[PDB]
RNA sequence: GCCGGGCGCGGUGGCGCGCGCCUGUAGUCCCAGCUACUCGGGAGGCUGAGGCAGGAGGAUCGCUUGAGCCCAGGAGUUCUGGGCUGCAGUGCGCUAUGCCGAUCGGGUGUCCGCACUAAGUUCGGCAUCAAUAUGGUGACCUCCCGGGAGCGGGGGACCACCAGGUUGCCUAAGGAGGGGUGAACCGGCCCAGGUCGGAAACGGAGCAGGUCAAAACUCCCGUGCUGAUCAGUAGUGGGAUCGCGCCUGUGAAUAGCCACUGCACUCCAGCCUGUGCAACAUAGCGAGACCCCGUCUCU
């Protein structure tokens, strides 16, 4: 079941937040069939969405910000 | 197989997606409480895996996604 | 001068009984 | 011409050079010209007292220590006045002996 | 115990005056030395310093009498004192010849003491002009000094020989008065 | 009468006036009658008195001018100033000489003390400060020679007369030459002793005068004779214009005052009087003083004192060692000699209060003893510091045989030595207290 | 007919069911208990799918032990090695400095109030005789003579010292020596002044002052005896190292660096104990399970 582009980004932000203490986030990207499917899960809970040319712009920047700010633990 | 550097895994993954942009799928799992990320790209027969706990990586990934999301939509 | 000289001369003669 | 008798002559307290003329054994304590005259006049000797004369060898100036006595030995003709008194020594001695008897001294 | 009289006197004498005849200085030297000696020392004997001490006593008197004769040259009242010192010098010399007859002193020293005593004895009698008695003492002195001289080499005997040469004029004078 | 009797009578006359409850013609006339009677007993010639009285009376009544003076003082001033006239207004100096020449010729009746007054005028000229020689031109009288040479050997003055070889005129002329190479500063030469003034004194004199041009001729006239002085003076004045007179024996007989009055009348200059005997008793006609003594004043006891020479200058160098406290042993002699020159005064015994005996030595019986009492010689026979001790008497207490040895050394007894000692402490305590 | 699976734990007779974790190409919604056994219903899509076998990668996990390496903590004999190295034996080779006096060798010197000696600096203490011939004096004592005093003339006795000399049963030293004081009442002499006596002349005592071999006292040299402060002093022996000093000696070396060898104390691993181990190279073993395919199954 697909989620609206925006909603997707909120659930995702949430996944990361829940997995900080101790867990893992998985995000996968594949051509949908022009669109591309995007899925993410923490092991149990699973979220997905489809991003098109109609929406790549608003989405990339948002998605970009999400990944950058939430992957902090590294050296 | 799992990879030790984002460099390899990237093309490895991108190439794999390329050779079948329809079966391939990419998942991401973040556990805040443990402080680690984990990207995996499968074909349901082939499986690539990257694990990290370095923040320096979240961007490298958010990018990868944003990259894969482009192919899927062109 | 006339006073002492004359008065000492006087005072001496009286005091010295001989 | 009478002769001279100074108390120094009869003083047992005086040495020779001080004027003593008779042996200490016969000399007297402190004869006074007065006493000398008083004993001489009382023997029949003609004598007079020269109260103020002073003996040349007498440093002292007091009274008990001065005066002179004069006695007549011979008489103008030559005869001694009293046979028992030839010389002066004779009188000196006679005096030296009689003064320690004067009542005024035995007192 | 040992004491070499003639050598001692001859070296004391020459070092402190008698080179020029200054009997004052040398007598003084004898006096001071006698001070040191008694000070250090202060039953017959123990050491040989006692013998040195009495000799200094005889030396003092002797030197004095000699100073005196240079003086009585003009002051005959001193000649009386001269003869007294000299008679004293002999007294200490006899007293010395008395100490060296103790049997812990060698016979060489016995010889010196009786030769010294003879020398001074010679001098006193020579000053009293007792020509026979004096010449007896001078020959006695000469005889003993000659006895000492033979028992030693000529080098050791030099001192003794010059001393008999020394008293030979004295011997000569006595003779021409008993002629 | 004499100095003392006219002095008292005159003094008494003066005195009543001082105690005056009012001064009136009457009182005047009686005080002037007492001083009239006074001069007449001194033999002052009665015409002389008369004249002088109405001089005083007129001065003292008609011209009664007391300008800032009391009536009494201006009376005293009258009776004073007129007596100084009566004995010659003022003092008649003898003239000293410059260069080397004064020839003075003595004349004198035998009886006056010419002979003694010659040597007394010798004494003066050694006081005045010249050398004077004696030509003894009187020849016969050889007692005159005797005394006059004796008087000359006592003082220091050459005397020339020798044994009777030559006549007077020639032993003058040879006397002047004998002392003209020896300084002829003054010669004193006397004519001899003649009986009277009647062609005996003067008839000779101007024979002696003609040899030596006389520079003053002095006539020694005896006060005793009183108012015969005038008949003498007359005669000498006339014959000799360069006469002076010397009036001798003022002591003695009561004609002294009228001896003075009478000569002073002539105008023959009185040059000296004799006050008595000793060599220094020859005063330079002090007639100002004498007449003061007469009226009195008296007084005359400060007068000789203050007037004298060692009194302004030489009442200093003694007078400091006095005032510091250098004892008196060094003042005894000075005061006994510096005054030894003697000038007689009543007050000599005024300091020492003691009414008892004389009384008459008022006077000089102290002077008469040859020296001035036996004090010098015990002074010499002390050691200098025995005196200089702050109490020399203390020294003769503590050691007793000092008073014997010093008595014997000086030649006194211990009694008279003891008198000096306590006398020193007597001057001391007196001054302290 | 289909549209997840596994592992662990749990109520429980029992399982659906519940929870957590990982992962597969894979999910969504709504409502509720059947029921004594043992299993819910409905929606959306579809001939492709479900179950199991097998298999390369091994994406894939677990368990377990093994390699390899040793986790955590800790007494401790030594076979084995190590930490500091202990102990034993043996001495090579090299190098430098060596009678311009080295290890070895003798003697002595240096700061020295412990020996000797020079010149002693410089200060002291205690002492320094009598017999005699004669002359000198001073004092005293006893007389004779003259005389009016001061006093003068003459006979002796004694004491004191001095003098140039003569000598002694005398001395450790005994100079016939030098100077000073000799003063207020105690040396003598000359004594101004004063003083006493005196006709005078002069004399007597005698102060001040001056003077002396000759009253006493004291100091000085000379002299002996008796002591020496302290010897930044010189030359000869002694004393802590011999260092610095000097003279010479038999003799010809000495110093330094190390090497090899055996055994090992004490501690340590091989010891003891328990959660020794993740997966750094990789083990044994078991297995979930996709991907491909085998087999069975279907409105």
């Amino acid at each position: 079941v697909l989620l609206e582009s925006e909603q997707f980004l909120t659930e995702l932000t949430r996944l990361f937040q829940k997995c900080r203490l101790s867990g893992s986030v998985f995000i996968t990207l594949k051509k949908y069939d022009n669109k591309c499917l995007l899925r993410a899960t923490d092991g149990k809970k699973k979220i997905s969405t489809v991003v098109s040319s109609k929406e790549v712009n608003k989405f990339q920047m948002a998605y970009s910000n999400l990944l950058r700010a939430n992957m902090d633990g590294l050296k | 197989a799992q990879y030790q550097t984002w460099e390899e895994f990237s093309r490895a993954a991108e190439k794999l997606y390329l050779a079948d942009p329809m079966k391939a799928r990419v998942v991401l799992k973040y556990r805040h409480s443990d402080g680690s990320l984990c990207i995996k790209v499968t074909d349901d027969l082939v499986c690539l895996v990257y694990r990290t706990d370095q923040a320096q990586d979240v961007k490298k990934i958010e990018k990868f996604h944003s990259q894969l999301m482009r192919l899927m939509v062109a | 001068l006339g006073f002492p000289i004359n008065f000492l001369t006087l005072y001496v003669t009286v005091q010295h009984k001989k | 011409r009478f002769i001279c008798i100074y108390p120094a002559y009869l003083n047992n307290k005086k040495t020779i050079a001080e004027g003593r003329r008779i042996p200490i054994s016969k000399a007297v304590e402190n004869p006074t010209a007065t006493e000398i005259q008083d004993v001489c006049s009382a023997v029949g000797l003609n004598v007079f007292l020269e109260k103020n004369k002073m003996y040349s060898r007498e440093w002292n100036r007091d009274v008990q220590y001065r005066g002179r006595v004069r006695v007549q030995l011979k008489q103008e003709d030559g005869s001694l006045c009293l046979v028992q008194f030839p010389s002066r020594k004779s009188v000196m001695l006679y005096a030296a002996e009689m003064i320690p008897k004067l009542k005024t001294r035995t007192q | 115990l040992s004491l070499e009289i003639l050598q001692i006197i001859k070296e004391s004498q020459q070092q402190h005056g008698l080179r020029h005849g200054d009997f004052q200085r040398y007598r003084g030297y004898c006096s001071r030395r006698q001070r040191r000696l008694r000070k250090t020392l202060n039953d017959l004997l123990t050491d040989n310093r006692y013998l040195l001490l009495v000799l200094m006593d005889a030396e003092r008197a002797w030197s004095y009498a000699m100073q005196l004769k240079q003086e009585a040259n003009t002051e005959p009242r001193k000649r009386f004192h001269l003869l007294s010192r000299l008679r004293k010098a002999v007294k200490h010399a006899e007293e010395l010849e008395r100490l060296c007859e103790s049997n812990r002193v060698d016979a060489k020293t016995k010889l010196e003491a009786q030769a010294y005593t003879a020398y001074l004895s010679g001098m006193l009698r020579f000053e009293h002009q007792e020509w026979k008695a004096a010449i007896e003492a001078f020959n006695k002195c000469k005889t003993i000094y000659e006895k000492l001289a033979s028992a030693f080499t000529e080098e050791q005997a030099v001192l003794y020989n010059q001393r008999v040469e020394e008293i030979s004029p004295n011997i000569r004078y006595c003779a021409y008065n008993i002629g | 009468m004499v100095l003392a009797d006219l002095g008292r009578k005159i003094t008494s006359a003066l005195r009543s006036l001082s105690n005056a409850t009012i001064i009136n013609e009457e009182v005047l006339n009686a005080m002037l009658k007492e001083v009239c009677t006074a001069l007449l007993e001194a033999d002052v010639n009665i015409k002389l008195v008369k004249q002088l009285r109405e001089n005083v009376k007129s001065a003292i009544d008609l011209e009664e001018m007391a300008s800032g003076l009391n009536k009494r003082k201006m009376i005293q001033h009258a009776v004073f100033k007129e007596l100084v006239k009566l004995v010659d207004p003022g003092v008649k100096a003898w003239t000293p000489t410059k260069g080397k020449q004064n020839v003075i010729m003595f004349v004198g009746l035998q009886g006056s003390g010419k002979t003694t007054t010659c040597s007394k005028l010798a004494y003066y000229y050694q006081r005045k400060g010249w050398k004077t020689c004696l030509i003894c031109a009187d020849t016969f009288r050889a007692g005159a020679f005797d005394q006059l040479k004796q008087n000359a050997t006592k003082a220091r003055i050459p005397f020339y007369g020798s044994y009777t070889e030559m006549d007077p005129v020639i032993i003058a002329s040879e006397g002047v030459e004998k002392f003209k190479n020896e300084n002829f500063e003054i010669i004193i030469v006397d004519t001899s002793g003649r009986h009277k003034q009647e062609d005996s004194l003067f008839e000779e004199m101007l024979q002696v005068a003609n040899a030596i041009q006389p520079d003053n001729i002095v006539y020694v006239m005896d006060a005793s004779i009183g108012q015969a002085c005038e008949a003498q003076a007359k005669a000498f004045k006339d014959k000799v214009d360069v006469a002076s007179v010397i009036v001798t024996k003022l002591d003695g007989h009561a004609k002294g005052g009228g001896a003075l009055s009478a000569v002073a009348a002539t105008k023959s200059p009185i040059i000296f009087i004799g006050t008595g005997e000793h060599i220094d008793d020859f005063e330079p006609f002090k007639t100002q003083p004498f007449i003061s003594k007469l009226l009195g004043m008296g007084d005359i006891e400060g007068l000789i004192d203050k007037v004298n020479e060692l009194k302004l200058d030489d009442n200093e160098a003694l007078i400091e060692k006095l005032k510091h406290g250098q004892f008196t042993l060094r003042d005894m002699y000075e005061q006994f000699q510096n005054i030894m020159k003697m000038g007689p005064f009543s007050q000599i015994l005024g300091m020492i209060p003691g009414f008892g005996t004389d009384f008459m030595s008022k006077g000089n019986e102290q002077e008469s003893m040859a020296r001035l009492k036996k004090l010098m010689t015990i002074m010499d026979s002390m050691n200098d510091q025995e005196l200089d001790s702050t109490d020399g008497a203390k020294v003769f207490s503590k050691q007793p045989g000092r008073i014997q040895r010093v008595a014997r050394g000086s030649g006194v007894s211990t009694r008279d030595v003891q008198e000096l000692l306590t006398q020193y402490t007597k001057f001391a305590q007196m001054v302290k207290k």
